[PDB]
C-alpha cells in the first residue's frame, strides 16, 4: 500500500560511496561535520571559596560600581540583599541570597523580584553585567 | 459508492482536523514546560552558529540589550545572506569572521535584499493562517510583559510541530484515504533543482531566488537523486568555509552529518493518512514525489499539508 | 523600605560582627543551601526534558515552584555566558536562556 520511502541515495553514507566511486577527490577529503552536543552542566546560581562577609562584601561592590541601590538589612536577614536597579516601571528590583553548601563552599543565589517606578531577559542581561563585575574583582 | 465513501470520510476527517485547530490556542501546543533559547545581538554570527548546532535548532529569537526589544529571528536565511555577500566580497573575510548579529541589517543593504507573530491564546487554526501566508515554516509565539508593557517571545511554534500535534491527537487522520494524486495540492509546475555538479553556491542562490527550503537533486534522466537543504548550509559554514564555497553541490553534500535523517519520497498514490502517520513517528519536512521508477514529478511540503487542511483542494 | 546605596556597616567595619558575636545561633551564619536549589536536581529536571524530545520517556519535568526566577548558570564557553531562568507562562514553564558575548 505505503509508497512512502527514504531516498537510498540521500543517506549520507550511499551518497559518499557514490562520490568515491565516481573518483571525486573531494569524496576522501571531505569529512562529515560531527558535532559534539555535549551536555552542560547547569547551576543555580554562582558559587564562591571565599568565606561570607568576604563575598557579600565583593557582591556590593559589584552593586555599587554598577549604579544599583539597596535596602538596609535587619540582624535577622544579613545574607540577603534587597536590591534595585535603574537599567513604564523603570527600578529593577533583585532578591540575592548567599546559601552554604560547605564549611568553605557557598553560592550566591539571584532571584528577579519585580519592577518598580512576563520576560527574564533584562533581569538575565543585568546578572550578566553583574557576574562579569565579580569576576574581574577577583 | 466505495469512492463516494472515502470522499465523505475524507470530508469528515478535514473537518473535524478543522474543528481541532478552532477549538485550540497555539499554547496548547507548548509541552508543559520547555526551553526558549534566545541569542543577544553583539553575539558574532560565527558563535550564533554553534549555538543553534549544539542545541540542535534552526532558528533563535534575537535579543536587543541596549533598547530591551526582541529584533526578530535568526534563521537559515540570515545565513544564506552571509554566504552570498562573502562569495561576492572574497576580500571581506576578516569583516564576516567579526560579524556581529546586529551587523546583519548592514549586510542585507550591500546585497539589496528585502515576521508574523502571533499571540498564544489566540485559535490555533489562526496560528496556521498567519504562518501560511507570511511564507514561513515558523511563527514566534509573543505576549505582553505584564510589568513593562513590553513584547515577549513565549516560544517559537513550527508547522512540523503543529502537524505533529493534530496528528497525535487526532487518529482521524486515518481516514484520509484520497490519493495525494486527486487532491491537486503537489506543486508538479516549474520545478527548481539542480544536478550533482551544479556548484552549491548556485543551489543556495536557487533557495533565495525561489523563497523555498530546499532544492532536489536530480540526474541527466530527471531521476531524484538526493536534496539540497537551507539547514545544510549551517554545516558548510560551520568551522569558517573559504576553499569549500566554489564546490559542488555533491561535494558539499559530504559534510552532512552521519545521523541526516534522509529524504522522503512519496507517489501521487499515497494517502494523507500514511502522510500523517510519517509525521507522527518521524521529523519529516517535505515528501518528494516520484513515479514508479523514482522519477522527480514533484514536491508535498509541510506548508502544502497544511494549505490543504485549513483550505482544502 | 528605604534604598541607598550605602553598603551595610557589618561588610565593611570588623567592629559591627564583632558586637554580634560578643552580645550574648543560626543567624551569624549564612542558611544551608535548600534541597530545591541542589544542581543535582536542577540537571536531572534538565535531563527528564532531553529524555522526552530524544527517546520519549515518561512525563515532561515540571519545575519545583521553589526555582521560579532563579539565575541558572554554566561555565564561560568561547567568551559567551550563557544564563537562564525558569518562568512561569500561564500553566506552563519556560527556561528563558540567553546567550550573550563577554565584550
Ligand atoms: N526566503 C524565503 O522567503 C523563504 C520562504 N520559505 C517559505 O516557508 C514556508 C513553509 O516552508 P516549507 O513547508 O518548507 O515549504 P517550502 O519552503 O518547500 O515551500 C515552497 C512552496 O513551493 C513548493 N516547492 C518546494 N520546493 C520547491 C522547489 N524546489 N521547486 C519548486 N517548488 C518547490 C512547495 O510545494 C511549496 O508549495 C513556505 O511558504 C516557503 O515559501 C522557505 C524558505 C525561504
Amino acid at each position: 500500500d505505503s509508497t512512502v520511502s527514504i531516498l537510498p541515495t540521500s543517506l549520507p553514507q550511499i551518497h559518499r560511496a557514490n562520490m568515491l566511486a565516481q573518483g571525486s577527490p573531494a569524496a576522501s577529503k571531505i569529512s562529515p561535520l560531527v558535532t559534539k552536543k555535549s551536555k552542560t552542566r547547569w547551576h543555580f546560581g554562582i558559587r564562591s571559596r571565599s568565606y561570607p562577609l568576604d563575598v557579600m562584601g565583593e557582591i556590593y561592590i559589584a552593586l555599587k560600581n554598577l549604579g544599583a541601590e539597596w535596602a538596609k538589612p535587619s540582624e535577622e536577614d544579613l545574607w540577603t540583599i534587597k536590591l534595585r536597579w535603574k537599567y513604564i516601571p523603570d527600578l529593577m528590583k533583585m532578591v540575592i541570597q548567599l546559601f552554604q553548601i560547605e564549611t568553605n563552599n557557598y553560592l550566591v543565589d539571584f532571584k528577579f523580584d519585580g519592577w518598580e517606578s512576563f520576560s527574564a531577559y533584562p533581569f538575565l542581561h543585568l546578572t550578566t553585567k553583574l557576574i562579569m563585575e565579580l569576576a574581574v574583582n577577583s | 459508492d466505495s469512492q463516494e465513501k472515502v470522499s465523505i470520510e475524507q470530508q469528515l476527517a478535514v473537518e473535524s482536523i478543522r474543528k481541532f485547530l478552532n477549538s485550540k490556542t497555539s499554547y496548547d501546543v507548548l509541552p508543559v514546560s520547555y526551553r526558549l533559547i534566545v541569542l543577544d545581538t553583539s553575539l558574532l554570527v560565527k558563535k550564533s552558529l554553534n549555538v543553534l548546532l549544539q542545541n540542535s535548532i534552526v532558528s533563535a529569537p534575537l535579543w536587543d540589550s541596549k533598547t530591551s526589544r526582541f529584533a526578530g529571528l535568526l534563521t537559515t536565511t540570515d545565513f544564506i545572506n552571509v554566504i552570498q555577500y562573502y562569495f561576492s566580497n572574497p576580500d571581506k573575510f576578516e569583516l564576516v569572521d567579526k560579524l556581529q548579529l546586529d551587523g546583519l541589517k548592514d549586510i542585507e543593504r550591500a546585497l539589496g535584499v528585502d515576521t508574523a507573530s502571533i499571540h498564544p491564546s489566540r485559535p490555533l487554526f489562526e496560528a496556521c493562517l498567519k504562518m501560511l501566508e507570511s511564507r514561513s515554516g515558523r511563527i514566534p509565539l509573543i505576549d505582553q510583559d505584564e510589568e513593562t508593557h513590553r513584547e515577549i517571545v513565549v516560544s517559537v511554534l513550527t508547522q512540523y510541530r503543529i502537524l505533529k500535534f493534530v496528528a497525535l491527537n487526532c487518529r482521524e487522520t486515518h481516514f484520509l484515504k484520497i490519493p495525494i494524486g486527486d487532491l491537486n495540492i503537489i506543486t508538479q509546475d516549474n520545478m527548481k533543482s539542480c544536478q550533482m555538479t551544479t556548484p552549491v553556491i548556485d543551489v543556495i542562490q536557487m533557495l533565495t531566488q525561489g523563497r523555498v527550503s530546499s532544492v532536489p537533486i536530480i540526474d541527466e534522466n530527471g531521476y531524484l537523486i538526493n536534496v539540497y537543504e537551507a539547514y545544510d548550509v549551517l554545516g558548510l559554514i560551520k568551522g569558517g568555509i573559504y576553499n569549500d564555497l566554489s564546490l559542488s553541490v555533491g561535494e558539499a553534500l559530504m559534510r552532512r552529518s552521519d545521523d541526516f535523517e534522509g529524504v522522503y519520497t512519496c507517489t501521487k498514490n499515497d494517502k494523507l493518512s500514511t502522510i500523517m502517520d510519517n509525521i507522527r513517528k518521524a521529523r519529516v519536512h517535505r515528501f518528494f514525489v516520484v513515479d514508479d521508477v523514482g522519477r522527480l514529478v514533484g514536491v508535498l511540503t509541510l506548508s502544502d499539508i497544511l494549505k490543504y487542511i485549513l483550505l482544502g483542494s | 523600605m528605604e534604598y541607598t546605596t550605602d553598603i551595610p556597616a557589618v561588610f565593611t567595619d570588623p567592629s559591627v560582627m564583632e558586637r554580634y558575636y560578643y552580645t550574648l545561633t543560626s543567624w551569624l551564619t549564612p542558611p544551608q543551601l535548600p534541597p530545591q536549589l541542589e544542581n543535582v536536581i536542577l540537571n536531572k529536571y534538565y535531563a527528564t526534558q532531553d529524555q522526552f524530545n530524544e527517546n520519549n520517556s515518561g512525563a515532561l519535568p515540571i519545575p519545583n515552584h521553589v526555582v521560579l526566577n532563579h539565575l541558572v548558570t554554566s561555565s564561560i564557553k568561547h567568551n559567551t555566558l550563557c544564563v537562564a531562568s525558569i518562568v512561569r507562562y500561564k500553566q506552563k514553564y519556560v527556561t528563558q536562556i540567553l546567550y550573550t558575548p563577554i565584550e
